[PDB]
């Protein structure tokens, strides 16, 4: 679906 | 849709890309588990592969010997190997080889080996792979190995002062006769501790010849002993001297030199065509090309070239075959026993398998059955098979002198057939008048390997028209061969300082680039990886780098001194000031110009406590701790004694290291004379007391009654 | 006794 | 020496007289007319043979998959690196458990597990260590886990046997096993078309500074490597290079580090983001990204080599398929966010997280040739700048730069038709296939190869019309069917060959198609 | 003062245990040879990878202790430990410590004025980095044909010599202390002992390691290389940047060391000497020897004798060659004919003697040979591949570069074949040719023929066409070579094809010396 990255801690 | 890579190969020819086939990018194989199977079957190949049925009981080691030279036992099967050589063909060959170049080429060849072996020293038999210590009856480096030889001649018979080649060989066979040898081992006492403590040992010429016949596997690569070894290198120095002069000899000469062999000899053979005639290539590969060989038929030949030379030199000639007609090989690590419970496993020695018998499996039984006849306790004699690796310049004098003849047999037309051969692996190019006749050609140049035992792999050979064949990874067209997954290991660091890891790179990614003949952003990124890699295995970035780390603290602070951070070394944590066009310059060198005075002055200081250029950043790896827990620092007992005397002797003598000692006089006796001459050049001169100067005289004194109670 | 190839042309 | 001599003669000396009178007569034309009488076959005709009975492929169950790691279903964890943070690259995982990584827990049913209580266990001890300090402390744990479930067998001496031979017990006997052959495996083409593609991400490998220019070369070296570098940075192939560089590096610290000790080492691989919209923008994005955790064994080396044992825990996004997976064991972990902002609406709910889990043994030999993945670079580097040389240096011209656009490579099939891309993006097929080179090498790959040359200059041989030949087919073809029988890439490549001879002998017949 | 003592104390201990006294006593000095090789055998079988797991830990290396504590503060800034008393792993007397220790030295270490004597022991690098200073440059591409295998110096300097006698040098500028006293190398080359003896003695830093630098800075490495034309060794040290088979680079020749062109001026030295012994043939043997004892060389920084640069120069000239034969210099694997260089691949056979009629109706003497031979033909931009057989050329191919040179080499070649043709050409051939004028001395044959053709221009013309003249077949065109040396392939010479690239040369390791 061209979506890798995803979770950030933020 | 279906991604396939070959699709490539549709269109472009193939031996620009073949370097994409090799994947040399990744790890290599290697073994586990027992070699014991491989090395029982290789002998059963290898008494298959001799096919007599003759078989004499040897009167020394009443042991059924089966030699087979000059007899045959046809199978059916023609095509699989042979093994079997008949001498007198063998000696045909030789004798048109040498009619074929010069009539004194042999007698020429033998006088230079003479002369280099007379020569040596025998302490440069040290240098070489690892060889079989029969001592510990282990396998060793070659120069711990040869130091526990002459250690143990030297505490049974007394000290060697031969110093030659020829009176090592001397020794050797003077200890065939011995009837009593004793051994520095290791033996465990239980004082419950159990202490190594160093021993002692006897044995007996029976067990004594056994093991100085006795080869060991590598998981298979075969590492004779040390006894062996000397004959061995005089065989292969006059084969040596054979090779070099053989211009389609390709084993003496290597690297960018086979190159420039082959495109001169491809050249002389288009202009030698006539216009009837036909030329068509063939690569060859050898398999089984040592179980073939037999150091029997080695020994007719070594007294075939000898005839002539010397009658003293001739008998050292032959020497060295017959430890290989009569010889042992170590069986290996051994079987072992287990349940369908996974639970209990039973380890056997190599010397119990003929206790279990029937136990093991019905493969390993027959393969073990006829094996009984020739086996040892430890050990399974074999006169006939070639161990490998030993003699590859006399393998290869074998082959040329194979290739060596076409004026010979009939003047048939179209008959030529020459080539080119490495050990195993020959180029054969042939020549015949009309299509048909070439299969006769080609027929029976491979009808003359195989008699005298040189068996071309019908499954790995292949031929074509002159402009396709293959050898050693070389890969042959209107162009060369342009491949670096030969070099690709070695580009990654040396490992043994910085300077030198980084500079000794460089210059490897220059000469790959001559040689090998790779591209130059290939050798630029080759650079920027060596940098990385280098970089990362130091555990150095630059100081623009925002990596933190225990050396790049100290940069931190570093950094703001510095009026030129480009002109740092890399190991201080510069930037890459190198490239292509300064390959050859070493990067001190290149930076040195440019780096702050202070820098420069502080970095390059001899008296630091810490083509190669020393800086401040050479230091010495210590060993491991493995090898001195073990009994093997109980035997190293002796190399540290050696130690502290070639230590104390340096320390005596600076140039001992460089020039090598000569001169008549004992090494202590020099260092007395000449420690007296250095103090009487700080008395006489330069600032010492009188009263100690006679205190180092005392010291030299008393030291000269312990050296003489001695 | 053994027969030959005589390649017609080339393949492609 | 006496007993040694081959010939009827006994004592040395008549061996000795025999040789140094030896004069050969030209009788060796009789002996090698009746040596060619007697060796009657190998006469060789391609056209004989040219069908090479296409290639033979094993049949059984569908391969799996064997890389240490998850290529295309892996999934990411992205974080914002800090400079004194990330340096140590052990707390990485500790700052990222301050995330949202913490709360992720597996249930008790696996899907396709094989051992799944143990697992979860495991994951358990990872995630409390975690918090504390990375090593995990079970000392019973890693007893049955090790050796890959390799138990330790006790060993009975052969002296206090001999009683155990005359009376029989334990039901002693002796076996050796052999590896079950695969099949062909599908998924491996969706992996390639995978790693080929540009990931989001811009580069996973640490590449060094370029150096100092000339006009004359250094200008040409640095652009090509400017531009190759730029292509293959973007790849997800270069994703699976760093994360293997970066994590195998860590392991091989860690058996230095702490011997004979359990600890808990992330798999991770780093990437700045790039962002070619605007000049103008904060700043490009510059992190590091979590594929999952890791578990090391006991590290202790053996005088024999010693292969360490090692567990591996991925995130997936991804339903697991029971054909490649089977060594893995996978769980229903949980649930992940996923979001986009396009023009479009592009809200993106949330997406099923599951947890796969797998044991491997790693040589330190494959520690290092696998810690150093980069190499693969430079062997595509010379494959690709010798093509662009070889045309230029024709025209005498500067072509490097259009050989590269324009020159066509035969890339892939696709609908029945022979498709090609430009040279440029082809560059990233040897990569891929470089890299593969890498990660699969088996002893069953180098025999494939190094007996492939073999086919490949025939299949030469038959291009320029040269009439080659090879003498056994059968006995070639025997040798490369022996060395095929787990390895995917291996019998990838076999199919492949063998789609490329049905093409080749299209375009012309030198070969058979079935 | 004690730095004596205790390695007396030392020895007395040492001589106190008999296993070390019997093995110091027993034997010459040279068993240290041996001894050393005893020692620290075991290599790791890991290049780069062991070093990785070396330099993994933080106190693997080993190094000295003195120097730093008189020098610098063995305590850290960060408050990283450095320094301990304990000695492991190895027992030496030195002391594990810290890598990062060696960068804070490098840093804020008290050292001042050490640049003046580094560069003048490192002068070979320090010299290829000035060569390197001084070029301009272009770029372009071509398909290029190198020239495969030449033997080359690299890495060229000047007053280079022999391994022996630097061994000598080396011996003599380290240390007076222990050396032999050498006449033939410190006699006669005196003033570079002075020179090198005089720099590197006074100041007593790194002994071990600038004599194995001076080993290197004076040995020019001859490998067997690649060159794409340009032979000067001093573009040899840097190939890789400037020429392979795509490459190519400019502005290059101008730059080089002195000792290119003092070679070439030994060459004429050796022309000179061998005219003076040509001036009288009562003797040609003890007259020669004279000459060459005799004269004195004077290169550029040093006075040197004619002898042992001629003896032990690397070019072997055909004047050389000469020169070297009056000495017991032995330099084989050369074949010296007029211009032309040649080398010997194939074959054998014996001299035998012919007499054969010239157009003047007078019958002379000619030596010619029947082999069946192959050999390597070496000329001016230009190379060849030649095989007689029965005193007529059996197979030819020309790889030269320029026309005119490859019809040079076609003749020349011609000569040393010596076919039928040659004795039809006599125009005037004795009245001057058949007897050279030196106390009445005929001159052999082939020289003499030789010398006719290098007499005039249509000399050459003669018996390039003397040779079989045929319109060549198609397939032939571009091997077909014209009577003025051109590929248009119209009418081609007999028994002879160009090939487009150049020709490979042959290399042996041999040494063969015999009386003149």
């Amino acid at each position: 679906a061209a979506a890798a990255a995803a979770a950030a801690a933020a | 849709m279906e991604i396939n890579p070959y699709l490539m190969f549709l269109n472009n020819d193939v031996t620009s890309l073949i370097s994409t086939t090799y994947p040399y990018t990744g790890p290599p194989p290697m073994s586990h588990g027992s070699s014991t199977k491989y090395t029982l079957e290789t002998i059963k190949r290898t008494y298959d592969y001799s096919r007599t049925s003759v078989e004499k009981t040897s009167k020394v080691f009443n042991i059924p010997r089966r030699k087979f030279c000059n007899c045959l036992e046809d199978k059916d099967e023609l095509v699989k190997p042979t093994g079997n050589v008949d001498i007198s063909s063998l000696l045909g060959l030789a004798e048109m080889m040498e009619k074929r170049m010069g009539e004194g080429f042999f007698k020429h060849c033998v006088m230079e080996a003479e002369t280099e072996i007379l020569k040596m020293h025998f302490s440069r038999l040290t240098e070489g792979r690892q060889t079989y210590d029969w001592t510990s009856e282990r396998n060793m480096p070659a120069a711990t190995a040869l130091q526990l030889t002459v250690d143990a001649i030297k505490e049974t018979e007394g000290p060697f002062k031969g110093t030659t080649m020829l009176e090592y060989c001397n020794k050797m066979i003077e200890m065939l006769d011995w009837k009593e040898i004793k051994f520095k081992k290791v033996k465990t006492v239980v004082r419950k501790t159990k202490v190594p403590v160093m021993g002692i040992d006897s044995i007996k010429h029976d067990e004594f010849l056994i093991r100085a016949l006795t080869i060991n596997t590598m998981a298979a690569i075969a590492t004779p002993g040390m006894i062996v070894r000397p004959f061995s290198k005089i065989v292969e120095t006059v084969a040596q001297k054979i090779c070099e002069k053989l211009k389609e000899s390709g084993l003496p000469v290597g690297g960018n030199e086979k190159k420039a062999k082959l495109k001169t000899t491809v050249t002389s053979l288009n202009a030698r065509m006539n216009s009837d005639q036909f030329a068509v290539n063939i690569t060859g590969d050898n398999s089984k090309w040592n179980e073939c060989q037999q150091p029997e038929a080695y020994l007719a030949l070594l007294a075939y070239i000898t005839k002539d030379s010397s009658d003293l030199m001739k008998d050292l000639c032959s020497v060295a075959p017959v430890l290989f007609c009569n010889k042992f090989v170590k069986l290996g690590q051994g079987i072992r026993l287990s349940n369908k419970r996974k639970t209990k496993e039973v380890i056997i020695k190599a010397e119990k398998m003929g206790k279990y018998k029937n136990l093991m499996r019905e493969e390993y039984k027959n393969l073990f059955e006829p094996l009984e006849k020739y086996i040892q306790k430890d050990v399974c004699f074999l006169p006939g098979g070639m161990l490998m690796g030993m003699f590859n310049m006399l393998s290869t004098v074998l082959g040329v002198s194979t290739l060596c003849y076409m004026d010979e047999e009939l003047k048939a037309k179209g008959c030529f057939w020459t080539g080119l051969q490495s050990s195993d692996d020959f180029v054969l190019f042939a020549v015949a008048s009309n299509w048909s006749n070439i299969h006769w050609t080609i027929r029976r140049f491979n009808a003359v390997c195989k008699l005298i035992g040189i068996n071309m792999s019908l499954e790995k050979s292949y031929g074509s028209l002159p402009e396709l064949f293959e050898f050693t990874s070389m890969f042959f067209d209107g162009e060369f061969v342009s491949n670096l997954a030969m070099e690709l290991p070695a580009f990654t660091t040396a490992g043994v300082n910085e300077g030198v890891d980084f500079t000794a790179a460089m210059s490897i990614i220059k000469t790959n680039m001559i040689n090998n003949s790779l591209s130059p952003s290939t050798a630029l990124m080759a650079l920027r990886i060596c940098l990385q890699e280098f970089r990362a295995t130091y555990r150095v970035h630059p100081w623009d780098s925002r990596v933190k780390g225990g050396r790049m603290k100290i940069i931190n602070e570093f950094i703001k001194t510095i009026e030129n951070k480009d002109g740092l070394l890399i190991a201080d944590g510069g930037k890459l000031m190198n490239n292509i066009s300064t390959l050859h310059i070493p990067e001190e060198v290149l930076k040195f110009e440019k780096m702050d005075e202070q820098y420069r002055n502080r970095v390059f200081n001899p008296k630091n406590p810490f083509e190669a250029v020393v800086s401040t950043h050479s230091f010495r790896t210590r060993a491991n701790r493995t090898l001195l827990n073990t009994d093997m620092r109980a035997m190293m007992a002796e190399e540290k004694r050696y130690q502290m005397v070639c230590d104390m002797f340096k320390s005596v003598f600076e140039s001992a290291d460089i020039n090598p000692p000569i001169g008549a006089m004992s090494i202590g006796e020099a260092i007395e004379e000449k420690l007296l001459e250095r103090a009487k050049m700080k008395r006489d001169i330069g600032a010492i007391e009188d009263s100690e100067y006679e205190e180092i005289k005392d010291i030299i004194r008393d030291a000269k009654k312990a050296r003489l109670e001695s | 006794t053994s027969p030959s190839y005589s390649p017609t042309s080339p393949s492609y | 020496r006496d007993e040694s001599v081959p010939l009827p003669f006994q004592t040395y000396e008549q061996m000795k007289d025999y040789c140094e009178k030896f004069k050969g007569n030209p009788r060796e034309l009789a002996s090698k007319v009746s040596q060619m009488q007697s060796n009657i076959k190998l006469p060789i005709k391609h056209y004989e043979q040219n069908k090479f009975r296409q290639i033979r492929l094993p049949k059984g169950p569908m391969a799996p998959y064997t890389h240490k790691f998850l290529m295309e279903e892996a999934w990411m964890f992205t974080k914002i690196s800090d400079p004194e943070r990330s340096r140590a690259g052990e707390i990485l995982i500790d700052f990222f458990k301050k995330g949202n990584l913490s709360a992720i827990r597996p249930k008790d049913k696996p899907l396709q597990g094989k051992y799944p209580i143990h697992y979860k266990n495991l994951w358990n001890q990872i995630k409390a260590a975690i918090a504390d300090r990375t090593m995990v402390i079970n000392e019973n744990d890693h007893s049955e886990f090790l050796g890959g479930i390799g138990r330790a067998s006790k060993k009975i001496p052969e002296i206090s046997l001999t009683q155990d031979v005359i009376t029989t017990e334990g039901l002693k006997q002796s076996e050796n096993k052999l590896p079950e052959p695969r099949s062909f495996p599908r998924w491996f083409n969706a992996e390639w078309m995978w790693a080929i593609k540009d990931s989001d991400l811009t580069g996973w490998v640490p590449m060094a500074e370029y150096p100092p220019a000339d006009n004359e070369l250094e200008d040409y070296a640095e652009h090509l490597n400017k531009t190759m570098e730029g292509v293959l940075q973007g790849t997800n192939c270069a994703r699976e290079m760093g994360k293997c560089i970066l994590t195998v590096g860590a392991l091989m610290t860690e058996c230095r580090l702490f011997p004979g000790k359990i600890k808990v080492v992330p798999i991770y691989a780093r990437s700045k983001e790039r962002k070619s919209m605007q000049e103008g923008l904060p700043v490009p994005s510059e992190m590091d990204c979590l594929f999952g955790i890791c578990v090391k064994s006991k590290s202790h080396l053996n005088k024999d080599d010693g292969m360490y044992t090692i567990i591996t825990f991925e995130f997936s996004i991804r339903e697991p398929n029971l054909e490649k997976h089977q060594k893995y064991t996978v769980f229903e972990a949980g649930h992940t966010t996923v979001r986009m902002k396009k023009g479009e609406s592009v809200i993106g709910r949330e997406v099923p997280l599951y947890l796969y889990c797998r044991t491997t043994a790693l040589s330190k030999i494959k520690n290092d040739w696998l810690s150093k993945a980069r190499r693969c670079f430079i062997t595509t580097m010379d494959t690709v700048e010798t093509i662009c040389l070889r045309e230029s240096a024709k025209a005498e011209e500067n072509l490097v730069e259009k050989t590269l656009n324009e020159k066509q490579m035969w890339i892939g099939k696709k609908n029945g038709e022979l498709i090609a891309q430009p040279l440029r993006e082809a560059l990233r097929v040897q990569l891929v296939q470089q890299f593969y080179f890498c990660i699969y090498n088996d002893s069953q790959l180098e025999g494939f190869c190094n007996e492939q040359k073999k086919i490949l200059m025939a299949l030469e041989g038959d291009k320029k019309n040269k009439s080659s030949f090879g003498f056994n087919p059968e006995g070639l073809l025997e040798k490369i069917e022996e060395c095929l029988i787990n390895n995917p890439m291996c019998l990838f490549m076999a199919q492949r060959l063998n789609e490329l001879v049905i093409e080749a002998s299209k375009r012309g017949a030198k070969f058979f198609k079935t | 003062m004690s730095l004596l003592l205790t390695i007396a104390k030392e020895y007395k201990r040492l001589c106190q245990d008999a296993k070390a006294a019997q093995m110091m006593t027993v034997g010459t000095v040279s068993n240290y040879t041996t001894f050393k090789k005893w020692t620290t055998s075991r290599k790791e079988k890991n290049p780069s990878l062991r070093m990785r797991w070396a330099m993994s830990s933080k106190f693997p290396i080993i190094a000295n202790k003195r120097m730093l504590e008189e020098a610098q503060i063995p305590k850290e800034h960060n408050n990283v430990a450095l320094w301990e008393d304990t000695e492991d792993v190895s027992k030496r007397d030195h002391v594990l410590a810290s890598a990062s220790c060696i960068n804070y030295w490098n840093f804020c270490g008290p050292c001042v004025n050490n640049s003046e004597v580094i560069k003048e022991v490192y002068k070979s690098r320090f010299g290829r980095l000035e060569r390197r200073k001084e070029i301009m440059w272009k770029e372009l591409r071509f398909t290029l044909v190198d020239r495969q295998r030449r033997r080359v110096d690299t890495q060229p300097v000047e007053q280079r010599l022999r391994t022996g006698e630097i061994k000598d040098l080396q011996m003599w500028t380290l240390f007076e202390d222990e050396a032999p006293l050498a006449s033939k190398f410190i006699l006669d080359n005196y003033g570079l002992v002075k020179e090198m003896r005089s720099k590197f003695a006074n100041k007593p830093l790194n002994k071990e390691v600038v004599a194995h630098m001076l080993e290197k800075q004076f040995n020019p490495e001859s490998r067997f290389l690649p060159v794409f034309g340009a032979i000067r060794p001093e573009r040899m040290e840097l190939i890789h940047a400037l020429g392979g088979e795509t490459w190519i680079q400019e502005a290059n020749t101008a730059g080089i060391s002195n000792v290119d062109q003092r070679k070439n001026d030994i060459r004429a030295v050796c022309r000179k000497v061998c005219l003076a012994a040509n001036a009288s043939i009562m003797n040609a043997k003890s007259k020669l020897v004279e000459y060459i004892k005799s004269t004195s060389m004077r290169i550029g920084e040093t006075e040197r004798k004619l002898e042992e640069l001629i003896l032990e120069t690397d070019d072997v000239s055909p004047e050389v060659t000469l020169c070297k034969s009056a000495l017991g210099g032995q330099l084989g694997k050369t074949l010296s004919f007029g211009p032309m260089l040649l080398k010997k691949i194939s074959g054998s056979g014996v001299k035998v003697k012919d007499t054969v009629y010239i157009q003047g109706v007078r019958a002379v003497q000619f030596e010619y040979w029947s082999e069946q031979e192959e050999f390597y033909g070496e000329y001016k931009s230009a190379t060849a591949l030649f095989s007689r057989k029965e005193r007529s050329l059996e197979w030819i191919t020309i790889g030269g570069g320029i026309n005119e040179d490859r019809k040079r080499l076609l003749a020349m070649c011609m000569i040393f074949c010596r076919d039928g043709d040659y004795f039809k050409d006599a125009p005037a051939t004795i009245t001057m040719a058949d007897l050279s004028t030196k106390l009445g001395r005929e001159i052999p044959y082939q020289y003499v023929m030789m010398n006719w053709i290098q007499k005039s221009e249509d000399n050459l013309e003669a018996l390039l066409y003397s040779r079989g003249i045929v319109e060549t077949n198609p397939g032939k065109m571009g091997s077909s070579m014209g009577i003025d040396g051109s590929k248009r392939a119209i009418k081609s010479l007999r028994a002879v094809t160009i090939q487009s690239g150049k020709i490979d040369m042959p290399e042996s390791k041999e040494k063969i010396h015999l009386e003149l």
